[PDB]
C-alpha cells in the first residue's frame, strides 16, 4: 500500500532524466531545416526525429541499469525502440483540440498532412493519430509517461538483443515500479496499468508500419541525401 | 559499425 | 584573331550551364541549418557547401564532353575537384571591400572567423582568403571564370581518374577556347591566361589543405554527424 | 558506392 523507497528512487532519476532531456519550450526548433509546406517537409522534420534520438539517448543513459549493459545491447535496444520512444514523447507536444503536435506558432504545428509531405502515407499516419489521441486520454501521470517510455525501451522481444535475460528483469523491475505507483498515487487507475501496456503493443504495430515507409525513403538516394547521419544509421540495418 | 551511436554512448 | 564557331558554342553552353546552378539572390540559403556565431557554423556551412555540391554536379554534366565519360570517372572528377569548383565559384560571392563572402545581410555574410567555428584553422583559411583576393583582382570575364571552372573540373592529375587520355583532351580543347577567348576578347589580357594556371596549382594546394582539416572532421562522429550524406559521401574515401 | 553521386548524376 506504499512505494518503497527504492522504487520512488529509480522514479526521481526517471523524471529528472526527462526534464535534462525534453524542452517544453521547442526552443532548438529554430536550428532545424524550415519546414516547407514533393516531401518538402522531409529536411525539417528529418532533422526534428535526428534531433529527438539525440534526447533518447540520453534519457536512455539514465534509465537505471541500462548503462551496465553491453555496447551492443545498449544499440539493440536504442535502433530498435528508437522510433517508439519518439512516438510516445511527442505525445507531450500533441493536442486534441487540432490532432496535431503543436510546437510553437504555425511553422512548428504539425500536422498529418505535413508528414505526407515527407514520404509517409495515411495507411500509416492514421494509427498514429489514433494512437496519440487514445494515448492523450489517458492522462498520464509524468510518473507514467517517463516509466512507459523507460519500459518501452528495455523491451526484450528486439531484434539484435543479445542478454535479454538481465534486460528482462530491469523492464520487471520497472513495471513493478509503474503497477505500483498507479495503484498508490493514481486513483481510479485500477485498470491503467493494462491499457498501457496495450499500448506498448501498439507502438511494435507502429514501428513496423513506419520502417516500412523508412525503407523506401532510405532506397531512393534522392530522399536518404535530405536525412541525416545519425537517423540513417539508427534507422539502418547495420548490424554490430 | 553504429560509429556516431558508440560516441554519444559516451 | 577570331574565335571559331565551335569554340563559342562551348562557351554558350558552360556560361548557360553555370546560370542556370549559380543563383546570385542566394535565396536558397534560408533552408540551411541557421548560423550560429563550439563549431556553431558547422552546421550552416556543411549544407552550404553540400548545397554547392549539388550545383557543381549540375554544372558538369553540362561541360562539353563530360556526360561522355564513364561513370566512374565524372565521380573520380567530381569527388577531386568538388571543393576546388567550390572555391572557385565562391569568388563570384567574394568582397574585397571586406574580405568576405556576402551572400546577403549579416546572417549570409561569411567572413575568416566564421569559417574557424566550422573546424578549419586560420592555417588554412589565410592561403584560401589570399586566393580569393588574387583572383578577384584578376576581374575575370564570366566567360572566363566559367571557362576555368570547367578546366579545373577535367583535370587528368586526380586520384581515381581511368581515361587520362580523354580527359585530358577535353580540358585541352577548353584551355584552347580560354587562351584564344582571352588573346581576342580580353585587352591586356596578354599575361591573364598563364596567372589563371598558377590559380588552378593554388587550389590544388588549397584542397590538400582542406581535405587535411575535414579529416579530422569526419572522425570525430560527434562533428561528422552535423555533416549531410552527400558531403560524407563526396568527400570520403570510398573507392569505386 | 556513391550512391547519391550515381543518382544526381542521372
Ligand atoms: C518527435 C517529437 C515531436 C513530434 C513528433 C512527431 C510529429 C511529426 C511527425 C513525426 C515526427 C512522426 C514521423 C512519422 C516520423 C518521420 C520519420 C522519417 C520521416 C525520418 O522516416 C513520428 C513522430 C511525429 C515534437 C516534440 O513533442 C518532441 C518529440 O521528440
Ligand atoms: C560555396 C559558395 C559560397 C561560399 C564559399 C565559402 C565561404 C565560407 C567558407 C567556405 C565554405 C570554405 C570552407 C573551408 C569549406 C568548409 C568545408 C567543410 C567544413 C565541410 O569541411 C570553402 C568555400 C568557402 C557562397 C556562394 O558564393 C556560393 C558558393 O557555392
Amino acid at each position: 500500500h506504499m512505494l518503497s523507497d527504492e522504487q520512488m528512487q529509480i522514479i526521481n532519476s526517471l523524471v529528472e532524466a526527462h526534464h535534462k532531456t525534453y524542452d517544453d519550450s521547442y526552443s532548438d526548433f529554430v536550428r532545424f531545416r524550415p519546414p516547407v509546406r514533393r516531401l518538402s517537409m522531409l529536411p525539417h522534420l528529418a532533422d526534428l526525429v535526428s534531433y529527438s534520438i539525440q534526447k533518447v539517448i540520453g534519457f536512455a543513459k539514465m534509465i537505471p541499469g541500462f548503462r551496465d549493459l553491453t555496447a551492443e545491447d545498449q544499440i539493440a535496444l536504442l535502433k530498435s525502440s528508437a522510433i517508439e520512444i519518439i512516438m510516445l514523447r511527442s505525445n507531450q507536444s500533441f493536442s486534441l483540440e487540432d490532432m496535431s503536435w503543436s510546437c510553437g506558432g504555425p511553422d512548428f504545428k504539425y500536422c498529418i498532412n505535413d508528414v505526407t509531405k515527407a514520404g509517409h502515407t495515411l495507411e500509416h499516419l492514421e494509427p498514429l493519430v489514433k494512437f496519440q489521441v487514445g494515448l492523450k486520454k489517458l492522462k498520464l501521470h509524468e510518473e507514467e509517461h517517463v516509466l512507459l517510455m523507460a519500459i518501452c525501451l528495455l523491451s526484450p522481444d528486439r531484434p539484435g538483443v543479445q542478454d535479454h535475460v538481465r534486460i528482462e528483469a530491469l523492464q520487471d523491475r520497472l513495471c513493478d515500479v509503474l503497477q505500483a505507483y498507479i495503484r498508490i498515487q493514481h486513483p481510479g487507475g485500477r485498470l491503467l496499468y493494462a491499457k498501457m501496456i496495450q499500448k506498448l503493443a501498439d507502438l511494435r504495430s507502429l514501428n513496423e508500419e513506419h520502417s516500412k515507409q523508412y525503407r523506401s525513403l532510405s532506397f531512393q538516394p534522392e530522399h536518404s541525401m535530405q536525412l541525416t547521419p545519425l537517423v540513417l544509421e539508427v534507422f539502418g540495418s547495420e548490424v554490430s | 559499425r553504429h560509429k556516431i551511436l558508440h560516441r554519444l554512448l559516451q
